[PDB]
């Protein structure tokens, strides 16, 4: 059960996009994309990609999806919902989320194990710890090489970010 | 055995947050020439327990919520991110010893504005939504200088490891080569938690009951104690004997208490900023100095041949 | 329009990230350094049309090093036969695959 | 707009296209397309009216979808090849995705549904950039990946682009939408001859850019955006009257003009490769483009003339507008056919 | 102070790395005997499992070359228990 | 007077002292009277699993010295 | 091909189908577009960490940064639409039919 | 593994305290109350300044995302190139800040 | 393809160094000093042959 | 160029401090003698294995044992 955990997260990841590709609201759309970002980050972190998972949290979720929720909250005029005493205002939430985990556990059925067991990855998929690397994360040093090897990449990226600042300030003027 | 360690982290956090209210009211009492609470318990030691039992049986306001799910998930996220910021903190050895604990804490604190934003949209008020948007803009503003100051200090560390930050400061405190980063870091952590003189929420989560307000309240104070401990580890790092870890634990405890009382002593001393005045403080005062000191702490270990070890 | 400025002027703007067998930091190998090196040294300079049909063995070794589809197929076959024999009761697992043998070093 | 900021943004557009043109790496291809889009978004919003914001929104959505499909094609190439050289693709799934994404960036049918809208929403110089400069980078990537491009898919997109760019020009009085459907038809023409001779792709591209630039420069010289506003050119500047229309007789594809130079050469490369039906059908549809654009030619050089009285005041003022390269581009878009074997410089 | 102490910490890092370098021949020889032990065990249990299946060369490579291929995690730990697979492939990642 | 704040400060200081003392004692309890092994890098984890294999009781923190060689 | 890569591709195509069937809002379009970007990040990261190809580890961050800047541009476009009509509705964006 | 257990315990304690904070005063049969702020029925006007500071956060946060591997890049052999590109990124962050300054972008939230 | 020639279990048996990693790290620098020659001949054979099967003895 | 400097130090000391710190961060790594030692320490830090060479017969600059005279030595790093 514990072996297939990345695969399990990937299934949840797929289900997470069905949370918001059906598009119930842009606000619940942002909420589903935040949950999907967290579980895809779990997929990244379970291959030893620690810095890239923390870039998912720090830059994608805490950097950009904050701005998406911020711009969404400056639009789409709100309206109240059901606000009866606690047999509705939290009990329906708990029964709905228990049905959501019921849906998560419900898809691991006989139509799934014909794909899981015929194409068993866990046992031979996650091979990032194949031998020794040394005193360094290879992924950390590969990201560190952006400054010595990636001179042109850093030039065009910083130029695109400066042009991004200029472009946003020109189009958001109205004059 | 590990679950025992998680409980012995998280239960004393909640007890320390409970008695921080007593320490705040007593220290703000004596600084305002008055006394703080002394009637309820002996010298006030039952005032947090009485306040907690009062807030946890107070009537829910029957809130006209714009959403159920964000109304529930804002205190849940607030408490979860209040607790999970503590697990890489080296005291002198953390609960979760990870190689990127600094970046982990920066990420989990950058995720902490969703509790504000979801509390704001989960209210029906447009005024509460405007206050929440102002608070979110303030917090993500000061997260910029959190990240740049933190990067500039860790150019002397070698890596994002918090336990390595104890090894870095065994000869000198890191406030000596980095005191402008220290003072701007301290004002930036003051402005993260919406703490005075940056508390324009008392100048967004009032849609909640008194119980969920106590949850946001205790998450805010856990963030206050946590950022004081993180500043203590980051600039005033204590001596560590590996055969007696209680020397380091008592030393950073005393320094963390002094820095938390320094928050309590700042809030009883200054008027509040106007909102554009603290946006002026960030974007026009702290950010040029912070970028210049980032350039300085990049280029300075290269010119002094003091580049810290990677491992 | 492929204006090869990087070969005209003699600059290295993006050749270093292109293949796995290039100069990596701290001499880290890729997982398929030998297979990609052999596909590149086979298919070098002869063009794509000859490279498709005259270096297919090295290219399939490198593709199978990347995806490991034949190796996962073989391991699924052996594990399926092992599961069927444990289910039939015609086979017993060894002690060195059950966890009672006090590993080598 | 601040003119220094305009110069910086236009050099950033040119820089993004150059980064797509010179790079041996797929990440820099994607970076150059991102830089090109990011920089061209304020060019569309030069006037700050709601039609430009709508046009920029539609352009952002289509080009962003094409950029993400391009990155998915790059990622699938890195699966099945483990490398990053801008060369042939090593999966026909990644080949199909990159062909679809470059057809979206060019606005080839059935991804053409943003081209007559956005060109309608923006000014004439930004439409000139959108229909001349923004073709150069995806056609360069198509030039560099043609050993993997599926034959049936590129021919389907080519003939569908030529038919839809043909039947789009009937119901239009707007000059910019007519230039947009002419764009769609000519991109079908360029990608028709791509897997047979890409030198004729570059010849068709250069002749198309010269003719489109002549037409948009004439539209900027006369400040006319509709057919009915173009119809007053005979009374204001009579030398402007025919140059638009011999350039548009070129754009239809008609001898002895140089706009007959691409299509004929395209047919000249497709009857070599034993395709007789397909260039026949495509150039019959080009005659349908001649049908509608010749109706516009009849509109301007003939029947629907009449003027208004305020035109009498415009007679007392010359054009102080910069008609930059307009005599040069008008000569190069008509009289280049006796120099047709110059095309060997595009090998 | 940070100058003197970062220089001393760099000297200590070089001392630890030279300890690693002095130990790497023994660790590499034990790693070679480790992987060859496990592949010989997988080969013998493959030879005693794949009897009923026709057309099965035991120990047949999937690569057409005869060069030594660095073995995958399933070529070593495939026919073993699940806890050893977990300690092999998520041990370093899940370690605290 | 001013020393009246000291019982609350003392209680809060004990509440901050308990987690660090607790995790130090648990690390010494679960690792044979010593510190927990820090494996930030692949070499540290490789030596750690080599210790776990040479100890024979599936525990990395049982150190086998010169008595295990002849 | 492989399994978890097929899952990340399935998420990419699901967010593509959500990006190709608009319901009401432009923010829904930008969210489906950034879910596509997220799935591209995840799949690129798993490939680059799988092959141990070291220099490409800076590539997903690059794939983040540009595209996040791209999202910023999209948000600004939405804002200007919401400054003209009051809503971000895609049916207010139909003046270019003529 | 220990991290997932710790996150799960923190999430369980958070959900438990929220559940106690909602269900414990709903034992009370206090009163069902009626008759439902600085606006009564006003819509929300958009503010351009808040969106400008949000996008300014996002663009400088991307520049910080580039600046993050510097404590690792200090360990490289090509220190002249590394120092030039580090100073170039922080200088471009400063040029973005100066352009945000002079075009009145930092005004009324300065 | 050809059958990969894995050596036998008897060709792999050796008297192991059954000491822990702190024993090896405390005894690291003197081991690098005094056990230089067979260690470097082994690692030269290991980087030249690129195959542990030919690097056994 | 001096009265302007006193004026900007009076009005805006934050930007003067920022431009002074940034200017020193630019110029001082080149005006320093200790900058080369950063390069030397980062290139003498052994992250990999020092793979030995087959002795062909004529290599005087390459030692046979770590305790030999020839070879790159770090006496400067130990002493400084
Ligand atoms: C090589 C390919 C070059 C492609 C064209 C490059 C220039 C075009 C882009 C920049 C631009 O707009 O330039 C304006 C452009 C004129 O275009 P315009 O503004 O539409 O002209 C209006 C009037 O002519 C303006 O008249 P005026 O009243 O302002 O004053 C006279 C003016 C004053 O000009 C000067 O004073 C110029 C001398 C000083 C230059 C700067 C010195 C510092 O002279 C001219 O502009 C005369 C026209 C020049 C010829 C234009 C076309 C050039 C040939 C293009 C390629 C043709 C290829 C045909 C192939 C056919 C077979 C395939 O060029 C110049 O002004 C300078 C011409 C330099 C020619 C160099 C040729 C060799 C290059 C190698
Ligand atoms: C880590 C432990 C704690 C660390 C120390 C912090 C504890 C002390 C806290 C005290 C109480 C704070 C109360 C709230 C403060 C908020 C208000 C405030 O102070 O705002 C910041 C104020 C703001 O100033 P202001 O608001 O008065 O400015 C007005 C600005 N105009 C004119 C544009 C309107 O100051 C700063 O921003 C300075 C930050 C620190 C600068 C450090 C510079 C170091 C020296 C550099 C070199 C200079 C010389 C040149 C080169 C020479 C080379 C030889
Ligand atoms: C009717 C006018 C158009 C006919 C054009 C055909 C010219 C030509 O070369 O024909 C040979 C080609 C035949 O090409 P082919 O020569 O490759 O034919 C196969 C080869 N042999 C003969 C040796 C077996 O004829 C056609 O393609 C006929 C169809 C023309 C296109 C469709 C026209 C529709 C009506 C308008
Ligand atoms: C660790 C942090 C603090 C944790 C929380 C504090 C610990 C103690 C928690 C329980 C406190 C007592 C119950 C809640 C308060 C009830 C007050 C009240 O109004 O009760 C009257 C209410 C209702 O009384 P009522 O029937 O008169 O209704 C009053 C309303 N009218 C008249 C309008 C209808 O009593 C209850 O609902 C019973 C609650 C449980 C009683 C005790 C059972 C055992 C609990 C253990
Ligand atoms: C404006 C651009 C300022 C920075 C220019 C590059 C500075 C630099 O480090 O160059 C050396 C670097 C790399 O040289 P290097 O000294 O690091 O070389 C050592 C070899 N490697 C990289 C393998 C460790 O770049 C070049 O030599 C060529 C790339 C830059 C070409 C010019 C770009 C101009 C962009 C304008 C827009
Ligand atoms: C609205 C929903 C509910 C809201 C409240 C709850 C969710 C939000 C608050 C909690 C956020 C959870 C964050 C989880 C990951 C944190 C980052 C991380 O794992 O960093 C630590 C570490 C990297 O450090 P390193 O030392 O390199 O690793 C060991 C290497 N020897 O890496 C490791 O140690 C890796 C350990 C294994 C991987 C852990 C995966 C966790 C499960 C997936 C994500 C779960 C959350 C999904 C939803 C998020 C919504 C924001
Ligand atoms: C007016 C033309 C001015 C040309 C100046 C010189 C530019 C140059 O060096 O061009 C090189 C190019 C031939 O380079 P080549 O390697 O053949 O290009 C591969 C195409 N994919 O040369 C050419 O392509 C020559 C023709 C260029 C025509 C451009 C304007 C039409
Ligand atoms: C193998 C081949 C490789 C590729 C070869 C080269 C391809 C070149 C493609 C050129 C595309 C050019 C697009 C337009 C120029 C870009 C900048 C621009 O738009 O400048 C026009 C400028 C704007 O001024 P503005 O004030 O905005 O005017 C609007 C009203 N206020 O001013 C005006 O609006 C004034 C009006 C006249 C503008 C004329 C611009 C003509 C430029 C193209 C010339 C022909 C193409 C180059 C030569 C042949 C090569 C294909
Ligand atoms: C890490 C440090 C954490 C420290 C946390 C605790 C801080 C406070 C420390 C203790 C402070 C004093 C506590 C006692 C206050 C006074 C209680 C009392 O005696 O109240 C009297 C009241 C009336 O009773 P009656 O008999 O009528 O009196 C008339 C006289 N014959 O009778 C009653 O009220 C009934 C008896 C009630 C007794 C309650 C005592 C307090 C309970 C505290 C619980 C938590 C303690 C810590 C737990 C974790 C550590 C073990
Ligand atoms: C070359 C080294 C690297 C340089 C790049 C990195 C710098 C790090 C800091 C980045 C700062 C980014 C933002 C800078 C904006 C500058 C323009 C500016 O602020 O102009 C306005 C200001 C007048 O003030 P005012 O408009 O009233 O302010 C509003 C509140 N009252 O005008 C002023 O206050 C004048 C400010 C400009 C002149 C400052 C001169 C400082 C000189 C220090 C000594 C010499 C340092 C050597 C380098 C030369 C620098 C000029």
């Amino acid at each position: 059960m514990m072996t297939y955990i990345v695969f399990i997260l990937s299934i949840i990841f797929v289900m997470g996009f069905v949370g918001f590709s059906s598009k119930p609201s842009p606000i619940y759309g942002g909420l589903g994309l935040i949950v999907s970002g967290g579980v895809g980050c779990g997929i990244v972190l379970n291959f030893g990609g620690s810095f890239l998972g923390l870039m998912v949290f720090l830059i994608y979720l805490g950097g950009m999806m904050v701005v998406f929720g911020y711009t969404t909250a400056m639009a789409t005029e709100q309206y109240p919902e059901v606000w009866v005493s606690n047999k509705v205002v939290l009990g329906t939430f708990i029964t709905g989320l228990l049905m959501e985990f019921l849906m998560v556990y419900y898809v691991l059925k006989d139509k799934e194990v014909e794909i899981v067991f015929k194409f068993n990855g866990m046992g031979d998929w996650v091979i990032y710890d194949t031998g020794d690397s040394g005193f360094f994360s290879e992924e950390a040093m590969g990201i560190a090489a952006l400054y010595s090897y990636g001179t042109w990449l850093v030039i065009v990226t910083g130029w695109s970010l400066l042009i991004g600042v200029v472009v946003i300030m020109e189009i958001t003027r109205g004059n | 055995m590990f679950m025992i360690n998680v409980l012995t982290l998280i239960i004393p956090i909640l007890l320390a947050v409970a008695f921080l209210t007593l320490v705040e009211r007593k220290v703000l009492g004596y600084m305002q020439f008055r006394k703080g609470p002394n009637v309820v318990g002996p010298y006030g030691l039952l005032q947090p327990i009485a306040d907690a039992i009062k807030l946890f049986i107070k009537e829910p306001l029957r809130p006209a919520t714009s959403s159920i799910s964000m109304f529930i998930l804002a205190p849940i996220l607030a408490l979860t991110l209040a607790l999970t910021m503590w697990i890489p903190l080296p005291m002198p050895y953390p609960l979760i010893n990870m190689n990127l604990g600094v970046l982990f804490m920066l990420a989990m604190s950058s995720l902490a504005v969703y509790s504000i934003l979801w509390s704001g949209w989960a209210s029906n008020s447009k005024y509460a939504l405007i206050g929440a948007l102002r608070a979110v803009a303030q917090t993500i503003s000061y997260e910029v200088t959190l990240a740049i100051i933190l990067l500039s200090v860790l150019l002397m560390n070698g890596s994002f490891t918090l336990s390595t930050l104890i090894i870095t400061q065994e000869q000198v405190w890191l406030i000596f080569p980095a005191w402008p980063l220290a003072m701007m870091w301290f004002i930036s952590t003051l402005a993260e938690t919406n703490r005075a003189p940056f508390d324009l929420t008392e100048g967004f989560n009032v849609e909640y009951a008194a119980g969920p307000f106590a949850l946001f309240f205790m998450a805010e104070y856990a963030n206050i104690i946590m950022m004081n401990i993180f500043t203590t580890t980051l600039f005033l790092g204590a001596f560590h004997n590996p055969y007696m870890p209680e020397l380091y634990t008592i030393n950073f405890t005393i320094k963390s208490l002094l820095l938390s009382i320094t928050f309590l002593w700042i809030r009883a001393s200054y008027p509040r900023f106007r909102y554009d005045q603290l946006m002026h403080l960030l974007w026009k005062n702290f950010l040029p100095l912070t970028l210049a000191l980032c350039m300085w702490h990049v280029s300075l270990p290269i010119l002094l041949s003091s580049i810290p070890p990677q491992t | 329009p492929f204006f090869d400025v990087q070969k005209k002027l003699g600059v290295d703007l993006d050749h270093w990230m292109t293949i796995q067998s290039a100069e990596q930091p701290h001499r880290i190998p890729a997982r398929c350094h030998a297979f990609e090196k052999e596909w590149i040294e086979c298919a070098h300079g002869i063009g794509s049309i000859r490279a498709e049909k005259e270096c297919k063995i090295e290219f399939e070794d490198f593709r199978e090093c990347l995806l490991r589809q034949k190796t996962m197929k073989r391991l699924n076959a052996i594990k399926r036969q092992r599961d069927k024999l444990i289910k039939e009761g015609k086979y017993t697992p060894p002690p060195h695959h059950s966890g009672q043998e006090d590993l080598r070093p | 707009m601040n003119p220094i900021i305009l110069i910086i943004i236009l050099m950033t557009v040119m820089l993004g296209t150059i980064i797509v043109m010179i790079s041996t790496h797929w990440l820099l291809i994607w970076i150059g397309f991102e830089m090109n889009m990011l920089a061209i978004i304020p060019i569309m919003m030069k006037k700050h009216n709601p039609r430009a914001t709508e046009a920029s929104t539609k352009y952002f959505l289509t080009q962003s979808t094409a950029s993400m499909l391009l990155m998915m094609a790059i990622i699938i190439n890195l699966m099945f090849s483990g490398q990053w050289t801008v060369m042939k693709l090593f999966n026909p799934m990644a080949s199909m995705l990159m062909t679809m994404a470059l057809a979206m960036k060019l606005g080839m049918a059935p991804f053409h549904f943003w081209v007559p809208e956005v060109t309608q929403g923006i000014p004439l110089s930004s439409g000139l950039i959108l229909l001349t400069w923004q073709k150069l980078a995806p056609m360069s990537v198509l030039y560099q990946i043609l050993p993997s491009i599926n034959l049936d898919l590129i021919l389907t997109l080519s003939i569908l682009s030529i038919t839809i760019g043909g039947w789009g020009g009937l119901n239009q009085t707007q000059l910019r939408k007519i230039m947009a459907y002419s764009s769609i038809a000519h991109m079908g023409w360029m990608t028709a001859v791509l897997l047979y001779n890409p030198t004729m792709t570059l010849l068709n591209l250069i002749i198309y850019i010269i003719m489109t630039s002549t037409m948009f420069t004439l539209f900027m010289a006369n400040s006319t955006t509709t057919t009915l506003s173009l119809s007053h050119t005979w009374n204001k500047a009579p030398i402007m009257t025919i140059l638009v229309l011999i350039t548009l007789l070129s754009m239809g594809g008609l001898p002895p003009l140089s706009g007959f130079m691409p299509k004929w050469m395209i047919i000249q490369e497709m009857t070599k490769n034993d395709s007789i039906i397909l260039p026949t059908l495509m150039a019959i549809t080009a005659l349908l483009n001649l049908y509608f654009y010749m109706r516009l030619t009849y509109s301007t050089a003939l029947t629907m003339f009449p003027s208004t009285n305020n035109m009498k005041m415009k007679w007392q003022f010359p054009t102080t507008k910069r008609m930059t390269l307009l005599p040069t581009m008008t000569v190069l878009s008509t009289m280049l056919l006796p120099l047709t074997p110059i095309l060997s410089i595009l090998e | 102070s940070m100058m003197r102490w970062n220089r001393e910490r760099r000297r200590l890092q070089i001392e630890d790395f030279e300890a690693r370098i002095a130990l790497m021949p023994l660790l590499q020889a034990e790693k070679d005997r480790r992987v060859l032990q496990m592949l010989r065990e997988n080969l013998e249990e493959e030879a005693t499992i794949m009897k009923d299946v026709p057309g099965w060369k035991v120990g047949e490579s999937v690569f057409h070359t005869t060069r030594w291929v660095t073995p995958m995690m399933g070529e070593l730990y495939g026919l073993r228990t699940g806890e050893e697979i977990l300690s092999s492939t998520y041990g370093f990642i899940w370690y605290t | 007077m001013w020393f009246e704040v000291l019982p609350g400060i003392a209680v809060m200081g004990v509440c901050l002292f308990i987690p660090g003392m607790a995790t130090a004692r648990i690390h010494r309890f679960s690792n044979g009277g010593r510190e927990k092994r820090v494996a930030h890098y692949s070499y540290q984890w490789y030596l750690m699993e080599r210790d776990r294999r040479v100890s024979g009781v599936n525990r990395y923190y049982v150190s086998k010295g010169l008595e295990n060689i002849d | 091909m492989s399994l978890v890569y097929m899952n990340i591709m399935m998420a990419f195509t699901v967010s593509l189908t959500g990006l190709l069937m608009y319901r009401s809002h432009l923010m829904s379009s930008l969210l489906c577009l950034e879910g596509m970007m997220l799935s591209l990040f995840i799949l690129a990261t798993l490939m680059i960490l799988n092959s141990h190809f070291t220099l490409a580890s800076m590539m997903p961050i690059i794939l983040l940064v540009f595209a996040a800047c791209e999202a910023a541009l999209g948000l600004s476009l939405l804002v200007m639409v919401s400054n003209t009509y009051g809503t971000d509705y895609v049916q207010n964006l139909n003046l270019l039919q003529c | 593994m220990n991290l997932m257990i710790t996150l799960l315990t923190n999430f369980t304690l958070a959900t438990l305290l929220v559940t106690i904070a909602f269900w414990l005063p709903q034992l009370n049969v206090y009163s069902e109350k009626t008759s439902p702020d600085p606006m009564g029925s006003a819509r929300l006007p958009f503010s351009m300044k808040f969106f400008l500071v949000a996008i300014t956060f996002l663009l400088f946060d991307l520049e910080i995302a580039l600046l993050l591997p510097l404590p690792w890049a200090s360990q490289t052999t090509n220190l002249n190139t590394m120092l030039t590109m580090a100073l170039l990124l922080i200088f471009l962050l400063a040029v973005s800040l100066a352009y945000e300054w002079t075009q009145k972008g930092l005004e009324w939230t300065e | 393809p050809g059958i990969v020639e894995l050596p036998s279990l008897e060709d792999l048996k050796v008297q192991e160094v059954k000491v822990s990693s702190s024993v090896l790290k405390a005894a690291a620098h003197h081991y690098g000093a005094q056990c230089d020659k067979p260690n470097k001949e082994f690692m030269l054979c290991r980087w030249e042959e690129k195959d542990p099967r030919r690097c056994l003895e | 160029v001096a009265a302007f400097l006193k004026n900007v130090w009076a009005k805006e000391p934050v930007l003067v401090a920022s431009f002074a710190i940034a200017g020193l961060a630019v110029i001082l790594p080149t005006l320093s003698p200790y900058t080369k030692y950063s390069l030397m320490i980062n290139r003498a830090t052994p992250y990999n294995y020092p793979v030995p060479l087959r002795d062909d017969g004529n290599m005087p600059d390459v030692p046979s044992h770590p305790q030999d005279p020839q070879g790159p030595s770090l006496e400067w790093l130990k002493r400084l």
